[PDB]
């Protein structure tokens, strides 16, 4: 390989960063506790308005693949996990 | 006092209606992981 893209910065001593800041703006929506908490109910809104096809399967083991620790959740993340790789 | 004193008393009725609410709905805690730990962070907390 010789190509690469998307690294992430430390900006070594305190308080720095570019001035090219603003690039986000600022909409609202339902309160989450956490990212992993938006990202799942994301999905499950993303299920139901879509049909048996395709594309709902990966939706699927995408929603098994964010699910949080358990006796039942991991073993299924990681199956969904498995299959979505194994998808490519 | 020596005048009578009765009890009507209405409102326990819907304290006791609001109680057998929540009663029914226990709601606990969770502790989910976040947003950078690995899945199984909590268990082992939750688990105690």
């Amino acid at each position: 390989m010789a190509e690469v893209v998307d690294l992430a910065t430390g900006e070594k001593q305190v308080l720095n960063d570019i001035r090219g800041r603003y690039e986000c703006y600022t909409d609202v929506g339902p309160s989450f506790q956490s990212m992993k908490q938006q990202n799942r109910a994301e999905i499950l809104e993303l299920l139901g308005k879509t049909p048996q096809g395709t594309p709902e399967y990966q939706l699927l083991l995408l929603q098994y693949f964010t699910l949080l620790d358990g006796k039942g959740v991991e073993m299924m993340r990681d199956y969904a996990n498995k299959q979505l790789i194994q998808m490519g | 006092t020596l005048q009578y004193r009765g009890q009507f008393d209405v409102v326990r009725p819907v304290v006791r209606k609001l109680v057998s609410e929540m009663r029914q709905n226990p709601i606990d805690v969770l502790y989910r992981p976040k947003d950078g730990a690995r899945p199984d962070a909590a268990d082992v907390l939750m688990g105690m």
